[PDB]
RNA sequence: AGAGAAAUCAAG
RNA sequence: UGCU
RNA sequence: GCCUGUUUUUGCU
RNA sequence: GCAAAAACA
RNA sequence: GCAAAAACA
């Protein structure tokens, strides 16, 4: 449960870290991208800022 | 019209959006109804006969001809009835599945249909009041007058409203008692008649004819018995090829598109519209086929009396006559009733009842697109014809795959004389069949090598709706996003219809020149930052949806100073005059209610400057609804199921609402202390 | 505080009741009938008003307020002359909200922030696309229903109505409610919702959050292989014209459910009847918290195993035939395409009979590949016309020849053997490839013209110049584009092989045994522990740990393993308990153990301590022994096969941990020893008055707290679920009952 | 007057 | 009292 | 004044 | 669910 | 966001 929220770390990456802890726990290091992922990585962060 | 038919460049088909005057003004009726009323009436007793004989028709009950009566060099009235029964049973036979999706809406859909259904309507005939009310006055007060005519409470389905509306026939006098109070007398006769009335009354606004048509509005005492026929008859043309009624938009586009495959070496392609439509169709047929449909399903008979109501009732119609026929002397002008003095309609002064006048012949209304849609489709089963159809109501299109022209054209015979066996005919100067097929039209949807975009179509929604900027520029910008993806406008057009409507959209508002708000704005330094303000467009060709705060947050023509204050939840401008609940999602106490205000300060409420009782009686139904979302927040979810009436089910709901508003026992106490 | 809602509604409650002394002797259930009586809100023609409603006077009407001064800088913004009702009557200027754009009480930002916030997500998706380029051209349309926005997560529309009940009002929600929910979208949902519930109404944060979770798709004119998933940007990126390319991957779960269905569907095809071993097994499967059913209804892709395993669950699938890269539509047809049982007899002993599909009759089949588009019209094993919409130039070897396969139109192969037939697939590629090579069937089956008009090249180009042109084959010369009127039921055969219900008979769509596809990674959160195919799981501790969780939660399967280890018979978990222990010599002995376990505690099956070591011991004793090396003791732990993972007989570390308050398999507390809900609770009970046990708050706060009695409120009525005594399942004692009643009817 | 078209507005 |  | 049926767009409960 | 608008028959 | 006199995203 989320104490402390930052603008710059927002609060919606713990799905990604919870995903990562499970596939993990299931024998995969590496897992497919979710939605979360999106803002977690910069995913087309460079393209979304220079248009 | 030269300058309409390009040789080189592009065809006539793409320039048919030419053809059309829209952006200008649309016609009007001005006087009596009673000419066009009358002439609708007399209508289906001069097509009975090959001969014109009205005085002969007058007399026939149930409209049902022989083969060698049935006129072909003009519109035909009336059916063959082994004709009808022949093409339900082949109809039936073919489209099985169709039938099982009626068997499943008649076991499943149909007893869970609510009578509040019939709300969703337009202005009503009012058997009450004997005027044109909105058709959720008409229907409450038709349930008050059943439930205090049947000392009964009428159950919220559709079947109960109809057996309520069957029961208080059996009567012999019936009241209806209501506040200002007023009682109202009706006797069995009396009640039938209202039962049995069309209200007539113009059209207005209409587009695309010389002469004005005159539509009708039936009771509620009949509504809902044309409600379980119109939705079965939906249910079986949803399943079946050769319907066109039931699809609409870019859905029918690709059930027309799956029929034009001309791989024989004679396709043809005709498309066309059935002359004298509802007022050649004897409600009779309808009963028919709806009888056999009903029958080799196996239904019991209850189902099919239902079913037959309607078309009987209709069958005893009783069409309200307007003010008069014109009369003049010299240069007067008076209104006299049809039996007064002599005119072309002396032979239907033996139908009038009051100032109404019966017709046992056609519909004389669109009562029954569906139903009517269903029979048009029966006759096309059959051996001969072996060519694609499709039938919204009145206007169809045909795909023919002959190996030789002499086929088709027999083909297309055999056509328009199934047509005419069930009361449908062609309408000739509106036919037309070309022999290599790839030209057509459809719902005036013209397709040459694809369904060409119809620019003018969108026009009449290109003005500002009018409720406040905000809603104004969204769904203008969306109905203008919508025909650039079902092209009919495309980039140059899109852009062009956005620009034009945003400068009608802001000179609506005040924001142009040098106007009252720009002078305000003005003097006490207002920039705009708002299209509606008169700053610069922030939408463009792709941003039609994107929302113009949001957008103009994002790129940074919005600070977010004015951005807390044009958003506020608290401004006086879109202030709500009750408090409204809120959710609160994981919270100790989940609802919470308090005063609150729309967010955007320009989403405000234009003044419009200007049954009684029934009125004060919905706002005391807007408050007891009111009263119960606030308590019952699972009902905004789904249907209401809690037992009892709802000053208990309320009652209890607040008394568990406060044991677990985690407060002191006394306290919870003192608040229980003045439920009433 | 919380005290003034309560005041609010009980003040409400007395001033309804008396301003309303009837409209509440009517039943509860009648408010889905009054809520519609809403008259008075009814206006004609308001946009023929706007420009004189604008221009008076007094255009606003708003509640009185003291925020607005009365004069601002020689206007006067607001008018109280009148004051007919004095309520909600108080004019405005039109200048009003003019002024209140500046000069105005603000508000905190996280409150501008919820407000924008649906917009302001469709924003950064408008500028975080890739602007492609242009490319202008000719486009045939192609019209399907298109979802109108992206959803955070796809839900069946059955659960769209018990997700919301939980986000919002979870107090009012029975068991069988939050079991229908679906769980992840309730965390996603309440996640968006806590800002956005304090700025919004009940009812706008309620259909806020449905439309977040609700698909609504809409007919629109597409392009093929253009498909841009979201109606959203279909103005921008699509035209009659252009389009833009853009490069967006799925980032959809619907890949791994089709490897997990594609597993289910392949295990199931080597045993016996695999179509209620396939049923069976997707009713004990849960990916994540949710049913297989759930999780399938909620996907409807277009993929073949999930269509598969979708009309397995009686919905329905959207899976088009496709051959190669070729996908084929039947617009209508005489008849179903029949398979002819060819037999090869190339040699005595080595005959392999390899069957082909064709048409009887007349049909008419559409076909679409890349830019490709068109239909053709058949009649038995002969073409009779082919009409291509295709761009110019462009090479039609492979729809063509696709077309042929699909038909069984060129007679080189099918009947024939052109060369010893063996297997399909290899037969198919060796088809494929001879008629790579050797593209002459074609032209010899459609014939040839000198005609310059005929589009179609010898050489299988489009509007290429030549001497010769392919007889009948035309431009397609309007469009054409598949449709299914009536709404189309699936039957599945015994063989798992899924088909459509044609008029004279059955039409084959999905068919197993040549759908090629390569094993991928399983959908995170999948439990195969009540299923047959635990084996599925590539990872041995997920192995070990499905396989624990499956014997020391159940009774009777943890006799069933037993007894099968112990004397050598048949197990659904042979594999997963073979690859488990490494090659050993400690069965014989994990065998006795198991003798004397059984012998001196026959009522061994009901604590779960004795079962872990059950199941230890079986475990040993079902592995794979080796021949040359002599039996030893059974050691008091072993590791897994290829792996560190221990495994211990008493359960004091590693893989299964059995404290005195717990035991903790794989990392997981699998059984509590007082606050657990194993067997399961049932309803037993709807009043409409609270019962004689404790009332919890919401349905998941009685799941936790484990009582032996508890109620639930939902639209006042009080269900109290307290527990299940039986060691069956409805489902299976149905199944069983089914299966004797069929077991009996055989005789 | 005029607008207009199968009969209305141009007052009560 | 001000739409190109 | 302003019917029936289908489709579409927007906003609010 | 309601309200407004538009197209077609 | 990392990082500093602008590169990655």
């Amino acid at each position: 449960e989320c104490i402390r929220e930052s603008k710059s770390t927002p609060a919606s990456v713990i799905t990604c870290l919870t995903s990562s802890l499970q596939s993990f726990a299931e024998g995969n290091p590496v897992r497919s991208r979710i939605h979360e992922d999106i803002i977690a990585f910069g995913i087309n962060k460079k393209q979304e800022k220079k248009q | 019209m030269n300058l309409f038919t390009p040789l080189s460049e592009i065809n006539p088909t793409t320039t048919q959006e030419l053809l059309y005057a829209y952006t200008g003004p649309a016609p009007v009726a001005y006087g009596t109804r009673t000419r066009a009323v009358l002439e609708n009436i007399i209508r289906p007793y001069q097509y009975f006969y090959k001969e014109p004989n009205v005085q002969r028709a007058l007399d026939i009950k149930t409209g049902c001809k022989e083969p060698e009566d049935i006129n072909v060099e003009g519109p035909s009235s009336g059916f063959h009835t082994a004709s009808v029964l022949k093409l339900a049973d082949n109809f039936f036979r073919k489209y099985r599945p169709a039938m099982e999706k009626l068997k499943y809406w008649i076991l499943v859909k149909l007893p869970k249909l609510k009578y509040a259904e019939l709300s969703k309507g337009r202005q009503t005939y009012s058997f009450i009041h004997k005027r044109n009310l909105p058709a959720p006055i008409a229907l409450e007060e038709t349930v008050e007058f059943l439930e205090q005519n049947l000392r009964r409470k009428i159950g919220p389905t559709l079947l109960s409203y109809c057996q309520a509306i069957a029961d208080v026939m059996e009567l012999d006098e019936t009241t209806y008692e209501g506040a200002r109070t007023y009682t109202i007398k009706f006797s069995r006769e009396e009640l039938w008649d209202q039962m049995r009335t069309l209200n007539t009354m113009w059209k207005h606004l209409e587009r695309g004819r010389l002469n004005r048509r005159t539509i009708a509005t039936p009771s509620m005492l009949i509504r809902g018995f044309v409600k379980i026929v119109e939705d079965a008859a939906k249910e079986i043309l949803e399943n079946v090829p050769t319907s066109g009624v039931p699809v609409g938009g870019e859905e029918k586009l690709a059930k027309l598109a799956s029929k034009q495959t001309f791989h024989t070496a004679v396709t043809g392609e005709l498309s066309g519209d059935q002359e004298k439509f509802n007022e050649c169709l004897d409600p009779d047929a309808m009963r028919l086929m709806w009888t056999v449909f009903l029958r080799k399903l196996g239904c019991p008979d209850w189902i099919m009396e239902l079913f037959n109501i309607p078309f009987m009732v209709f069958k005893s119609k009783l069409a309200d006559m307007g003010e008069g026929l014109v009369y003049t002397k010299g240069k007067l002008t008076d209104r006299k009733p049809l039996g007064e003095m002599p005119s072309e309609f002396d032979d239907l002064v033996r139908n009038v009842v009051g100032n109404s006048i019966s017709c046992r012949l056609g519909m004389f209304m669109g009562m029954y697109n569906l139903t009517s849609t269903l029979l048009a489709l029966i006759s096309i089963e059959r051996e001969e014809l072996t060519g694609s159809h499709v039938e919204s109501s009145d206007d169809f299109i045909h795909f023919f795959n002959c190996k030789t022209h002499e086929e088709m054209f027999k083909q297309a015979e055999t056509l328009r004389l199934t047509l005419k066996l069930v009361g449908i005919n062609m309408s000739p100067s509106k036919c037309i069949l070309i022999s290599p097929a790839g030209i057509g039209e459809f719902n005036s949807k013209f397709h040459h090598r694809d369904f060409v975009g119809n620019v003018a179509t969108e026009l009449p929604a290109l003005v500002p709706n009018g409720t406040n900027p905000m809603t104004d520029l969204a769904m203008g910008l969306n109905v203008i996003k919508h025909s650039v993806n079902t092209g009919q406008m495309n980039l140059c057009t899109g852009a062009l219809a956005m620009r034009i409507f945003n400068h009608a959209y802001k000179y609506a508002y005040m924001a142009l020149g040098v106007t009252r708000r720009t002078r305000f704005m003005e003097e006490n330094a207002i920039t705009p930052l708002l299209t509606n303000q008169g700053a610069s467009p922030v939408h463009s060709f792709s941003t039609m949806h994107l929302d113009e705060v949001a957008l103009r947050r994002h790129l940074g023509l919005l600070d977010e100073e004015t951005l807390r204050r044009i958003l506020n939840p608290n401004n006086p401008v879109t202030q709500k005059g009750d408090p409204s609940m809120f959710f609160r999602i994981e919270n100790k106490m989940p609802q919470i209610m308090e005063d609150y205000s729309v967010p955007s300060c320009f989403k405000y409420t234009l003044s419009r400057n200007r049954h009684k009782a029934l009125l004060n009686k919905e706002e005391r139904y807007q408050r007891v609804t009111s009263i119960i979302n606030k308590l019952f927040p699972e009902v905004l979810i789904q249907e209401a199921s809690a037992p009892g009436t709802v000053r208990e089910s309320l009652k209890r709901r607040l008394e568990l609402v406060v044991e677990r508003s985690d407060l002191d026992e006394e306290r919870k106490k003192r608040i229980l202390s003045r439920i009433f | 505080e919380s005290e003034c809602t309560l005041r609010a509604l009980v003040e409400e409650y007395n001033g309804a009741c008396k301003e309303a002394p009837k409209e509440m002797s009517k039943q509860f259930t009648d408010y889905n009938t009054f809520k519609r009586y809403t008259t008075s809100k009814k206006d004609h023609a308001p946009q023929m008003r706007l420009v004189y409603s604008v221009r008076k006077p007094w255009p606003i009407s708003m509640t009185p307020s003291k925020e607005i001064p009365l004069v601002f800088n020689g206007t006067k913004l607001k008018d109280t002359i009148l004051d007919l009702g004095e309520s909600k009557r108080t004019r405005a200027n039109i200048v009003v909200p003019d002024y209140w754009s500046k000069y105005g009480s603000q508000t905190s930002l996280e409150v501008v922030n919820a407000i924008l916030y649906a917009e302001d997500l469709k924003v950064q998706r408008f500028f975080s696309t890739e602007w492609g380029e242009i490319r202008y051209g000719r486009m045939l349309p192609f019209r399907k229903p298109v979802q109108a926005c992206p959803t955070i997560e796809e839900v069946n529309p059955a659960s769209i109505p018990h997700t919301l009940l939980q986000v919002f009002c979870p107090q009012y929600t029975t068991l069988d409610s939050k079991r229908k929910a679906h769980m992840g979208a309730v965390e996603k949902l309440k996640r968006v919702m806590e800002p956005i519930c304090k700025v919004q109404t009940q009812e706008s944060a309620v259909h806020i959050a449905r439309s977040l979770i609700d698909s609504n798709k809409k007919w629109l004119p597409t392009v093929v292989d253009h498909t841009p998933r979201t109606a959203e940007m279909a103005h921008f990126l699509c035209s009659k014209y252009h389009y833009v390319h853009t490069n967006t991957q799925d980032l959809s779960d619907t890949r791994s459910i089709d490897n997990l269905c594609g597993e289910l569907v392949k295990r199931s095809l080597k045993c016996r009847c695999p179509k209620e071993t396939l049923v069976a097994n997707l009713d004990k499967i849960t990916i994540q918290g949710r049913p297989m059913r759930e999780v399938l209804a909620d996907h409807d892709g277009e993929l073949p195993y999930l269509g598969i395993c979708r009309v397995a669950m009686g919905l329905s699938t959207h899976h088009t035939m496709k051959i190669r890269s070729t996908k084929f539509s039947i617009l209508n047809s005489d008849h179903p395409r029949i398979e002819v049982k060819k037999v090869f007899s190339l040699s005595p002993d080595v005959q392999v009979t390899i069957p082909y599909r064709r048409f009887k009759g007349k049909a008419k089949v559409y076909f679409q590949n890349d830019q490709i588009q068109g239909y053709f019209s058949c009649t038995d094993r002969q073409i009779d016309e082919i009409k291509i919409s295709a761009p110019k130039n462009a090479p039609l070897l492979e729809p063509l020849l696709d077309i042929c396969y699909y038909g069984s139109f060129i007679e080189p192969g099918f009947e024939q053997t052109f060369g010893y037939p063996a297997g399909k697939r290899e037969f198919v590629d060796s088809f494929f490839m001879h008629h790579s090579k050797d593209h002459k069937a074609f032209l010899i089956h459609m014939g040839l013209d000198k005609d310059l008009s005929l589009p179609l090249s010898p050489e299988l180009n489009w509007k290429e110049p030549a001497l010769s042109k392919v007889c009948r084959v035309t431009e397609l010369d309007s469009t054409v584009q598949p449709y299914t009127s009536a709404t189309r039921e699936f039957v599945l055969g015994e063989t798992l092989n899924v088909y459509t219900q044609h008029e004279n008979g059955l039409e084959l769509l999905i068919c197993p045994t040549e759908i090629r596809s390569t094993r991928g990674p399983l959908p995170p959160g999948t439990n195969l522990s009540g299923s047959e195919f635990i084996d599925i799981y590539q990872d041995p501790f997920s192995r070990a740990k499905s396989l624990l969780k499956s014997t020391i939660l159940h009774a009777e399967r943890c006799k069933e393993f037993v007894g099968n280890m112990l004397e050598e018979y048949q197990d659904p978990a042979e594999t997963t308990v073979q690859s488990l222990v490494p090659i050993n010599t400690w069965g014989k002995s994990a065998k006795r153990k198991l003798q004397e376990e059984i012998t001196s505690d026959p009522d061994w099956h009901q604590c779960p301590r004795k079962r872990a070591k059950m199941s230890y011991l079986a475990i040993i004793a079902g592995s794979i022994q080796d021949r040359d090396k002599k039996q030893t003791n059974v050691p008091r732990a072993f590791m897994l096969r290829g792996s560190q993972i221990e495994y211990d007989m008493k359960a004091t570390r590693g893989l299964v941990v059995d404290t005195t308050n717990r035991i903790i398999v794989g990392g997981e507390t699998v059984l509590r020893e007082g606050k657990g809900g194993p067997e399961g609770y049932v309803q037993t009970g709807v009043f409409e008055e609270q019962p004689r046990c404790y009332l919890v708050d919401t349905p998941d706060h009685g799941l936790s707290m484990g009582l032996s009695r508890f109620c639930v409120h939902s639209q006042g009525r009080y269900f109290q679920y307290e527990k299940k005594i039986s060691i069956w399942e409805e489902t299976d004692n149905i199944k069983a009952t089914i299966d004797s009643q069929r077991d009996l009817k055989r005789r």
